[PDB]
């Protein structure tokens, strides 16, 4: 068939085979991150009260072990989400992806856990 | 946006392996001896496969050698065979960052993803991130 | 913070540790049977010790399993069987972030700081690591 | 061990030896206060439902009782104070911590009580 | 006192000897940019514009087979290829080669790519 | 098919039931517009020297065919495209790509009808 | 294990398995590169003669080798090594360490070298 | 071997016979001046304390003896020379290497006599 | 700078060259039998050849040993002496980082604008791009 | 998450497949007698088919009463129930025409996808432009 | 930096505290009988002890006299020795002036880092508290 | 140019080589005897030595005649007659500034990379250089 490739044609068996994460380009990123932050807000009565996204600033709230919350940072790296145990490491692109420049670590990821370290303990 | 030329003539030309075979079509043809185990790609949605096969120096990085297989398009085969050649004699770093933009300028326009015309890019990514494994480190395959 | 459950009586006379190690107590026990290579962790003064055992697939970098051993604490027994059940099927990468989660949480009462209950910090930085060095990779690693 | 300045070299044994709370700087004393707020947020069953640091600014939530924000005040008697009961007040130091000079009073301390004893009752 | 510094050191056999092919700083690259531009824009069947360079800015000129921009992109994602078919493509220099951040190593293989095929055809 | 909804997901189908697509604004629609420009191109009765798409402001150099000059109006009535031979027009959303307010027609049938007529005589 | 914390907490061992080196995140490096330089130097006045450091900027006046300065570099690719050995050199973090854009090589390493063998010839 | 202009293009043995430098691309007077300045910093163990390069600011550092610093003065005449020793001069290219409009000579010989007059006695 | 000590020094009498050969000189001398395969660099033009044979734990990417060879002047054993201490215990990056002045200081005082005094760069970083070219990655010769 | 029952529980048995499936299994059955030419969608690998058939006050559009099929999921039954529920009554555009979110929420916890459980946007725009073709308004359509 | 010397010379021939004790080994030996309490500091790791014995003139605040043990480094004897000399005559929290800085200077010339053979630090602090304990200050102790 | 004639025919037969030289046979053959000093190229690895040699009137500064030498490439030949014509009759300044392009831009569009195309540049820019010499002018020259 025609447009608008890959995942929009209909073979079914393209989606299966390695390509890059993003072709454009910092939107993708932060689109996921979002997603996974909506997959996140269910099945806590308390753990997460609200996710708000409000103009340079990202609030991720958890009262049941503390929290902070994620603004921009200025060039060199942007954007710290190592959570305080390690203290703050930024992140920069590396491959399809903000990992932070010394270990695997990406900053979506991280999120994620917190959250269902929470419904754990 | 110049002639391949592969404007579908005689018949000899599309498509290359499937012409040259010996029995056609036949319905229950499977290739073989001939194996993959690299890039491997299609849609048959429209009837377009191909399958790149890489050679890969482990200590130069040269790229010594790598096949199309075009079950696809006439105009398409262009597009593979030029992108082949242009790879060869050259490292492993010229197979790397191919777009997807090269492939289908070649065949006449640039075009992101053509739908059942480009299915190249995707097929040398697969090959060399096959070839990453192989390596023997996972660190940059990620 | 919530019950694992762990009873932690009676006979041990501490927590889960005796029920391990076998052969008990027995004033001239040694660390056995089955090892890959792979990290050992310890501190003495805690009393804890944990042996993390990973399988791993070097075709996609992908943890096919994790084992472990916990001794110590009743928290520590958590921190590995709830990070072992998400890193499998998940890459490297993933088991890093999943374990300095863990850490933080699994103590709970979050006081920030480092904690020598688990010691699941070190001993995923020594399996990281290894496999690294087993992989052939170690300009990366450093 | 080598490094590093200073009390940092560990012999085993400089953690019963007595070492001065700061080295560097201010910022040390803020940390400390985070660190405390992080502790305390767990534990709570709706007395604390957020705790977001901005830039400078943090909020204290308690919904069932009232609260106040702590901020940074503008450059003379740096850092300010709120309390609704006893006014607001402010700082200056004496040990690099905070003053006492009216009359015994450290914003590490204000909250951890205030906090806590939202766990206990 | 002798000859001359830095590139001029060398026996001249350090052509097939392993040496760095030129860093930046923020001098070497401009240059030899300059020179590959002029050489990209040439020896194509159909009609190449000349290329145009007006100070801080840069157009490279290719047949209509699509034409990409090379630009310098402010700190933090630095020089971006935008490309209008593709999107952008952000590079931060990392082996003596502008190398993507986005994808695997080498800026140069890509020009030389997309060029050649516009020459074909 | 997992991510991402509904441009990149579909069970083999969407493309034969009546749903809306396209849209980010400014990023889709520029992408689909050229994709239409180049594709219809092809085949031109005297050669194109060039089109570049530079940052929202495209010069497309024909002498074979219609010399429209697309850039994007400031906000009011956003995108501008002139046609030299039926003059200007400033198009508004309505169906879900760009639509005249002055016609009651999108941007990418301007495309067609000039650009297709070239590759005929 | 308890405070300081994250270094200065020990359960009778500062450590036993490696530990990445964490970011925390642009005054660290900078105190543990002026560090470095000190360190090397230090009971010999003969390597380097004397040092001045400002608020910003290090000199270390060496008339017995020339010499190396080192200041920070504008955001992306922070810190500048000037060196007459192959040049100013710039480093990016890739493993929670300034890694040179050229070979991969860190700058504390570099500084190890160069002490050394002035304190020899 | 190929490749680009036109110091890389020389079969290597056409060096002693006559070629041209070239601008290569106009940065070049940098360059020359860093490779003068690198002979001026060492081979007198008794002189020259510091030699600093702060980017586009060049500061140079020469004991008891008429002081003078030299750095690049935005186009203008680009060079600026600051001494009394023999007071200002001024510099124009006249054959692709910068020549005094007030001595007729080029300021990289001024330099190489100068310092090593001093290497002397 | 001060002599290392320089040239024909010392009871040698003439450098390392003549005293190690075995034949000496003998005009049709020859260099057998085992090599590692390590960087070979050498220019007849200034005089010099040196081989670092490097030997790498390639689990931590560390430099177990290195050993010289060292053709040209007396002067220069000094230098791969110097720098084969330095090396050891360090990883394969830290090897390198060998230019120029660096090379002057360990010679005396530095002219800056010295040509070929020493082929010790070029040989270092042959010796350890070919042992990652060996280790099958070679991403990191290029 | 909730349960209207999901698995609608009893003797159905399995889900609201074979409560109109019914009759089992047959392979020979088909949609019979009459049809009214509204918005029909099915997507199969999913195993749901939803039919949803509107009447319409030919007006302002408002939706005198629509009846729905849902073949599939319990939960899927959920948001053809809710949205004919909210049309009825009042005009079509303002209590429809939202893909994304509304077969989010309805399922469950956001999956952020309309594909393919529940069919229900997808049935309902084809229902809405089928009447406006008729209507003949189709420049505020397309 | 200068030569206390630090082996051997002034025929000591170890440190200064050796050549007064007696008894030697003796592997019994033990800091007894009468103390006057104040800062005292062991690294048993390093195996350097300091022990700085402050006298204290309460009236204003003055050290009288301070005498001070060095064992370990030869080094560290000299920076003992000199600080004790200066800090007499002055008042003592004043006096002391010491976080680290000016210890590191006095050993050779400073590391700008704490030496790990110097124990003077930890034991002035502690010596300055335990003068303001018994003075009958806690508000300026914290 | 689509040809120079890069083949060269007829009766050359390969290159103008063989044309030029000659001696034929002679068993004393040797470039001999005459020579008008002026600049001379050529490079015994890249096969071509170019000669060109220019007369320059130096009461009117023009370039009263130049003939050139080409061996190696038959393409050379071409460019080489075409830039005499031009300098002829042309002053001193367009004999000098020599290009680069020129030689490029005869052959076919121009490269921007011609290694070892033509040491034609290098010829007269060595004659050139000549005349200032002998005239007494090399601070024109420098």
């Amino acid at each position: 068939v025609e447009s608008s490739t890959d995942g929009q044609v209909v073979p079914q068996e393209v989606l299966n085979l390695p390509l890059e994460k993003a072709h454009e380009e910092a939107d993708d990123y932060l689109d996921h991150l979002l997603d996974s932050l909506e997959e996140l807000s269910e099945a806590h009565p308390d753990c997460i009260p609200d996710v708000e996204l409000s103009h340079g600033v990202m609030t991720l709230e958890i009262p049941a072990f503390g929290t902070y919350v994620i603004n921009k940072q200025p060039p060199n790296k942007q954007i710290w989400l190592a959570s305080p145990l390690s203290g703050p490491n930024r992140f920069d692109l590396l491959n399809g992806e903000w990992v932070s420049l010394r270990n695997g670590t990406k900053l979506t990821d991280i999120l994620t856990e917190e959250v269902e370290k929470a419904i754990s303990k | 946006g110049s002639h391949m030329s592969s404007i579908t003539k005689r018949l000899y030309h599309p498509k290359v392996i499937e012409h040259y075979t010996h029995p056609r079509n036949v319905g229950s043809l499977d290739k073989k001896l001939p194996n993959v185990g690299t890039g491997l790609v299609g849609a048959p949605a429209c009837g377009d496969v191909m399958r790149l096969q890489i050679k890969v120096n482990d200590s130069t990085g040269v790229i010594e050698d790598v096949k199309f297989k075009t079950f696809g398009c006439g105009s398409a085969i262009a597009s593979s065979s030029y992108m082949t050649e242009l790879v060869q004699g050259m490292t492993l770093d010229d197979a790397a960052k191919i777009k997807n933009t090269e492939i289908a300028k070649e065949l006449s326009l640039p075009p992101v993803k053509l739908h059942c015309s480009m299915l190249a890019e995707d097929a040398i990514k697969a090959a060399i991130k096959d070839y990453k494994s192989k390596r023997n480190t996972p660190t940059m395959l990620s």
